[PDB]
RNA sequence: UUGACCUCAAAUCAGGUAGGAGUACCCGCUGAACUUAAGCAUAUCAAUAAGCGGAGGAAAAGAAACCAACCGGGAUUGCCU
RNA sequence: AUUGGCGAGAGACCGAUAGCGAACAAGUACAGUGAUGGAAAGAUGAAAAGAACUUUGAAAAGAGAGUGAAAAAGUACGUG
RNA sequence: CGAAUUUGGGUAUAGGGGCGAAAGACUAAUCGAACCAUCUAGUAGCUGGUUCCUGCCGAAGUUUCCCUCAGGAUAGCAGAA
RNA sequence: UGGAGGUCAGUGACGAAGCCUAGACCGUAAGGUCGGGUCGAACGGCCUCUAGUGCAGAUCUUGGUGGUAGUAGCAAAUAUUCAAAUGAGAACUUUGAAGACUGAAGUGGGGAAAGGUUCCACGUCAACAGCAGUUGGACGUGGGUUAGUCGAUCCUAAGAGAUGGGGAAGCUCCGUUUCAAAGGCCUGAUUUUAUGCAGGCCACCAUCGAAAGGGAAUCCGGUUAAGAUUCCGGAACCUGGA
RNA sequence: UUGUGACGGCCCGUGAAAAUCCACAGGAAGGAAUAGUUUUCAUGCCAGGUCGUACUGAUAACCGCAGCAGGUCUCCAAGGU
RNA sequence: UAUCUAGCGAAACCACAGCCAAGGGAACGGGCUUGGCAGAAUCAGCGGGGAAAGAAGACCCUGUUGAGCUUGACUCUAGUU
RNA sequence: AAACUUUCAACAACGGAUCUCUUGGUUCUCGCAUCGAUGAAGAACGCAGCGAAAUGCGAUACGUAAUGUGAAUUGCAGAAUUCCGUGAAUCAUCGAAUCUUUGAACGCACAUUGCGCCCCUUGGUAUUCCAGGGGGCAUGCCUGUUUGAGCGUCAUUU
């Protein structure tokens, strides 16, 4: 009975959506994210998970402030008009 | 081999004591000032069954010598102690069953 | 000593790596003392540290920290070098007196493994240099 | 240097009526269970990769 | 206009992996 | 479940709004190779796992 | 067509606020009409017009505070130079160029003399 | 019946209905729609007619 | 009685700083085993992988408690040897 | 020193089962509770001129016709 | 088949660890040590495969040594210069 | 065979490359050349250079496709039939007429978890519903979930977990009241005044953890394509507030 | 059938906590020209935000690769024999 | 049910295939040798054969390949003293 | 003689090889030094006349302002001698702004769109109640400021 009939007993989610990353990896009872490690201040990463770091590094997001710094640097961090 | 059953008890996960229905740590009152130069009287209000303990426990109410407050104490019930009885605690307490000499 | 943080002393490998107890921390007690302080007063920069006392359980040290964003140090050019970002957490990377002592940074035949840094020296003499016209 | 090796493929071993070449794990993709790492494998590493 | 991209669901390549009885063949 | 949090209800909302066929006008747009919505979802077929 | 910022910069606070209210009224009216008719691009420049009015309103308010704090240290951080955290924490030009009096008397006495070899 | 901001509450909706249509309201009833937008049912008092305000807004 | 000093404290006291990210290179700590030895335990792999702390455009090092033994060189780094 | 960032110049390199996993709405789709795993998919034509119109058929479509240098290029599109 | 009963949810215990009225059972169809990634293209005296033509020459399963006996080294046999 | 240097001032949209052709020629052969067809933009000879350079096999890789074969089969859950209507099209869709079954620990009427729009309406049948389909949990377009009283929120439960502090190189670990300087409301004052200034009681020690535990308070009648103990009409209650 | 009640049996098993609400003890304070208190009597006035609310709940709406004879907690419960 | 029909429509497996007897052969041939013979296309069955299919025998041995477990094996080790 | 395997100067299928193409990759070299408590990287939810994705953006939301260029955008529409001009544009710049919910993430909490406290307002004819608008309230440190504490101590004896 470990196969098909046991698969019908599972309806309690053990992970929910994480605040820091919206991934469904926030362990409910450990109050931790298995992906990003929330609520630890650092983000969970490993040099043995090269694909995992590539999935959420800088540039995978919007870089709403970082996309502009090079242009702001080239203009010498000016002020005015 | 694997870690054996008596080894796993020190972790205290499923081997901690079941303490929900217990009435508190059965203790004598604090040896403060009265118990060591006189005695203090108190009344046993109830004798109750303590889950997991074979012995009954006695709830005793002493007065606070320093403030206006009734201080309850959880004594282990000695045979013959009844509700409504005075028990005297201190060096000058009489040699009677229930006293705390 | 620094006890090897293994459960029940099980190292899971060759006997040469089976040691647990008589293993020595490679940094000094002065180094951990000023790294622990540097985390406490993280706004300052660790200038130095020195021994004051010791007993059976505790070695006692005094740490000198310099406030980099205090304007009395931003001026007075004898001290403002520590305000430059290249001196962030000197105690962490081993740039203090005890840090230079532990990394073995000293002149002489006695420090051949640690002159430009042990890992720098090792990577240098473990690199296969190939020129365009092969030598 | 990492072309054809950016996978965690593992051999199934014998007993499953397939070649002993490593195969991608998991499921539900199409890539799952496909040969990997071999110079004979689609998407695998070339034989004796060219070096600088 | 209600186009039909083929589903192309994948099927677990494991398939059945069971033998007869328990052994059927222990010491031929 | 009927008794859902706000966060779950908001996720239901985005998934329901995304669950549409491609607009027919964007097909005619120049240099466009989008003929259909390849991110379509049906409740029976693929679960959103939240 | 759409209001122009160079025009609005000549208008006072009460004119601009009044100009904002009836624009928000025009947008609100247009959103009602968006339901009846399929397309109405007029809603875009009304939102642009609303944005233009708010841009200039914020500009005068930010400029008003700018010379309110003028000539004294501790301007608001929102008014300060954003450039970069590390640049902001870098030593100033005056502070990085400071030297001791000992160094000063040596730099004066023996500067890097300019010369050339002839033959 | 209005589409209102997600950040609205029944006090804020009541105040806006009075400021934008000059009519006192009796009760506000709000829900979040399945499409994720807040909807409101504002009941104007008995001395008003809803289709009177509605038609001069521009819808029937 | 009234003022100090030392140490310690408190305030949404006045003004600041640290934390995270990225991490190719860099400075440290911590740290394997597969493997090779045709077995294997020292050794090797490797003072490497993985783990942790900390920087800059470079870092570290650095103007000798150096090298030498010569008719002496003269901070550090790197290349050739 | 530099397989990261930014900006450039190149090659006796690969040429869509190759080259990065990804030349394409690719770390998308999908799988797994989770760590993580992780594809396939490039080519009408010079230009859409993407087949008006007539007849068979409920319709899809067919037969004509028409456009095109070529429908032995009809989008289930170069060759095939 | 009224109890050492059956059972929902919450909670705790995590891999040489847990849990076990004990079957090496169970720990997400995985258990005499789970799963995931990485070290890792781990090593293999062993099995399988190893891609055009013609021309000329053309074997060995024997010697000695080896934890050697399904392997090597060595000599022999063979080709080429 | 791919690419490179040199050359043939080589072939080519008047047709390169590729492909098909029991057509021809050459070479022992690897192969080379050519006729015919298809085709549309590049590509060869020779002297050299270079390599990711030649397949029948590896239970090879990826992809595609056969014979098996119109075959095995599509047989549990008693059972369908008649007529009409709608439609090209009806064994299966609707309506009526029958016959039956679940037989109230239901094949009934609600919920929890989970799902997430499957709800409902309108059009609609390419694919899916292993026959069928005009039907549908399908397809396309829209509508829909209304609360002071129903829940969450509040409370504590096993238990999680900051601070004080102590370990730990360090990610962090312990610890939860501990060796911590951890506390409101009345006419105090009540006109630079709201803490400029003698008005008490303490002995509180974080916080998170139940949509089945504890809890402040709502009922009936009506209403919709779909909501209702929420909307409407009556009739109440609780909490806070001068 | 459900609820209630008064009982009786059982245990080396005696069958949560807190929030919250009230009551009591007490005797600080305050009260005489239209006033003082009763707002635990009656009546009167205003407000009560936020998030959830459709539907299935299973031989087709969940999980078992699926519209799978499996698995998945619970309330109501007519007549006859 | 099978069967026959209308629709729908797989898989295993497959070097090539498919009549025997003897022979000789890797010592039990569908093929090779010598004989017997041999006539399209087929249907329902059937279990003699295809040393039928299903799995790089789990028995046994070999490998200088493991692992679980045990001990006065060798080498260590947490703890403890 | 048919029906039932092979070859086609044969057509049609199935399938997607080959050939030719390449806004991609890979490798080499050269130059530069710039993320974040002034809130980064990352995430969630939204934003377009007609968008699901993707790009961009933040309720001023495929974007505002300033600047340059000087007539587009383009799938369909839609303000047009908007066009000899402070002026189009899915254009380039880019210094000024906006910058939702979050995140080192900061009032406390967080599987809640949960619960507070302080200041100024407005309203309900209210310092206390409620609602609305706008401001705020984290730790560890550093420097300084006030208020203190301790028979730790000095003067100083009502």
């Amino acid at each position: 009975g470990k196969g098909t009939p046991s698969f019908g007993k599972r309806h309690n989610k053990s992970h929910t959506l994480c605040n820091r990353c919206g991934r469904r990896s926030f362990h409910v009872q450990k109050k931790t994210c298995s992906s990003c490690g929330y609520p630890a201040a650092k983000t969970r990463s490993y040099n043995w998970g090269a694909k995992a770091k590539r999935r959420h590094t800088t540039g995978t997001g919007r870089m709403r402030y970082l996309k502009h710094v090079s242009r702001r640097f080239k203009n010498g961090f000016q002020t005015g008009s | 081999g694997r870690v054996i059953r008596n080894q796993r008890k020190g972790a205290g996960s499923i081997f901690t004591s079941h303490t929900r229905l217990r009435q508190g740590a059965a203790k004598l009152r604090t040896l403060d000032y009265a118990e060591r130069h006189g005695y203090i009287r108190g009344i046993v209000k109830q004798i109750v069954h303590d889950s997991g303990r074979g012995a009954p426990l006695a709830k005793v109410v002493f007065r606070d010598p320093y403030k206006y407050r009734l201080r309850e104490e959880i004594f282990i019930a000695n045979e013959g102690v009844h509700t409504g009885q005075f028990i005297y605690a201190g060096k000058k307490a009489s040699l009677n069953v229930g006293n705390v000499l | 000593n620094r006890k090897r943080p293994v459960p029940k002393g099980a190292t899971y490998g060759k006997p040469t790596n089976q040691g647990v107890n008589e293993l020595k921390y490679q940094r000094s007690l002065r180094a951990t003392a000023e790294e622990r302080v540097g985390r406490r007063a993280a706004n300052l920069r660790v200038l130095n540290s020195y021994w004051v006392n010791q007993d059976s359980t505790y070695k006692y040290f005094e740490v000198i920290l310099v406030d980099p964003q205090h304007k009395a140090i931003r001026r007075d050019a004898r001290y403002n070098w520590i305000c430059d970002p290249v001196h962030k957490h000197r105690e962490a990377r081993g740039l203090t007196a005890t840090g230079k002592k532990s990394r073995g940074i000293n002149k002489g035949h006695k420090f051949n493994n640690t002159k430009a840094g042990r890992r720098k020296t090792w990577k240098r003499q473990n690199t296969l240099s190939l020129w365009r016209y092969r030598k | 240097e990492k072309a054809g090796h950016q996978t965690s493929a593992e051999s199934w071993g014998t007993g499953r009526a397939v070649a002993r070449i490593p195969r991608v794990g998991g499921g539900g993709t199409g890539r799952s269970g496909q040969g990997a790492f071999g110079n004979m494998c689609r998407g695998g590493r070339m034989f004796a990769p060219t070096k600088t | 206009m209600e186009i039909r991209p083929q589903r192309h669901d994948e099927k677990t390549l494991v398939q059945s992996q069971v033998n007869a009885y328990n052994a059927d063949m222990i010491d031929p | 479940a009927a008794q859902k949090s706000f966060r779950i209800k908001q996720k239901m909302a985005k998934a329901k709004k995304q669950n549409r066929p491609l607009p027919q006008w964007i097909r005619l747009r120049t240099n466009n190779t989008i003929r259909y919505n390849a991110k379509r979802r049906n409740w029976r077929r693929t679960k959103m796992n939240i | 067509a759409g209001v122009k910022a160079y025009e609005l910069r000549t208008k006072s606070k009460e004119q601009l606020a009044s100009q904002l209210v009836d624009l928000k009224k025009e947008l609100a009216e247009l959103k009602v009409q968006k339901l009846s008719r399929p397309s109405l691009p007029k809603i875009k420049t009304v939102r642009k017009s609303i944005a233009c009015v708010l841009t200039v309103i914020n500009e005068q308010q930010r400029e008003a505070v700018r010379q309110l704090y003028k000539g004294k240290k501790y301007q608001p951080k929102d008014l300060r130079a954003k450039k970069t955290r590390a640049l902001r924490r870098a030593l100033t030009k005056f502070e990085a160029s400071q030297v001791t009096e000992k160094q000063r008397k040596k730099q004066i006495a023996f500067p890097q003399r300019k010369y050339a070899i002839k033959a | 019946v209005f589409q209102v901001s997600m950040k609205a509450n029944k006090y804020q909706i009541k105040k806006a209905v009075k400021e934008l249509y000059e009519v006192d309201v009796l009760k506000v009833n709000t829900l979040v729609r399945p499409n994720g937008t807040k909807k409101a049912y504002v009941r104007l008092t008995a001395d008003y007619d809803a289709l009177d305000i509605a038609n001069r807004i521009g819808y029937i």
